[PDB]
């Protein structure tokens, strides 16, 4: 009982661990080249959490 | 051609040091404070190394944010960019077709971090490293759009 | 005015520092080496940093003696004072009535630390900041009798 319980939980909360991990890497490199010019032309594209 | 040039990198030339040894340069341009970030090194200055930094491997740049004290110390910037003569440290530079030229072995490496101007005064953009030629250098420059910025890195360069 | 009185405070100003940026002064009077213990930050020297001190936020003042390395380089100093002109590192200061006047605005915050002469070469006093007046402005100074210290603090002052 404990063998299966453990295991179960276990397999699931990597997946949300693995889940937020590479969502965020991608608004990352989707936000990441607006940081960096002299000029802060972000455009409507709140859908990212834009600063 | 340099009685209009030579005022401006004492106002916006800071340098890298590593171990009481200068190997690369740094600028400061209109809001964000820039710095290549190949070399290794620590800003030659006390307070604003403590700041915080942003970093992509993938294009080999580093900014922060100018604190409010010396702001109004940079230069002037646009990406209007008919083609024609310009002018850096070492003298003119001319460029066409996305492609810039110099003649050839007027720079070295442990020279990173040398900005490039107009005529009419506002800074352009920024260097990396030589290629060989033959005769007219090939660069390696990052620059910008109205927008974005962008690399280009022709073939058969080495990283200074 | 000024033929007599540039030559000392280069012999006895160092100044203090907090994350390399001055803000304050400090003087070597006597026999005691002084700091007004307002502003943060460590003195610009080596060794004398490591010493002892005895502090008291009554007056914000703070002392401590000197090593007998570099004890003879402090001016002099004396207590008899009548009213008439006297001097300072920008320019001429008068006094009466218990009252110290200079025009407007010729002082910063950022500039606590400046020792006040005389004419004939012993030091006087010693400044902390500053007050509002229409036109010729109030001071704020520690003093000394024949024998005590002393605070003067005008009404509607800043402390700098």
């Amino acid at each position: 009982t404990i063998v299966v319980v453990i295991r179960v939980s276990v397999v699931v909360l990597l997946s949300f661990a693995a889940s937020v991990y590479m969502c965020v890497v991608a608004r990352t490199k989707c936000l990441t080249p607006y940081a960096l010019t002299p000029g802060a032309v972000v455009p409507v594209t709140i859908g990212v959490l834009c600063c | 051609r340099e009685r209009m040039c030579m005022k401006i990198e004492h106002d916006c030339i800071f340098e890298v040091k590593h171990e009481g040894k200068v190997t690369g340069y740094a600028c400061l341009v209109g809001d964000k404070v820039m710095k290549p970030a190949h070399v290794p090194g620590v800003i030659d200055n006390a307070d604003l190394a403590r700041l915080s930094y942003k970093k992509s491997s993938k294009y080999d740049l580093e900014c922060a944010q100018i604190p409010v004290a010396m702001k109004s110390d940079a230069s002037k910037y646009t990406h209007e960019k008919p083609e024609g003569h310009y002018n850096w440290h070492y003298g003119a530079v001319q460029y066409t077709g996305g492609r810039f030229t110099v003649p050839t072995g007027v720079g070295k490496p442990g020279d990173s971090g040398r900005p490039i101007f107009d005529n009419k005064g506002p800074v352009v953009a920024i260097v990396l490293g030589g290629a060989n030629e033959g005769t007219r250098t090939a660069l390696s420059v990052v620059t910008w759009n109205k927008d974005m910025v962008t690399k280009i890195t022709p073939e058969g360069t080495v990283e200074w």
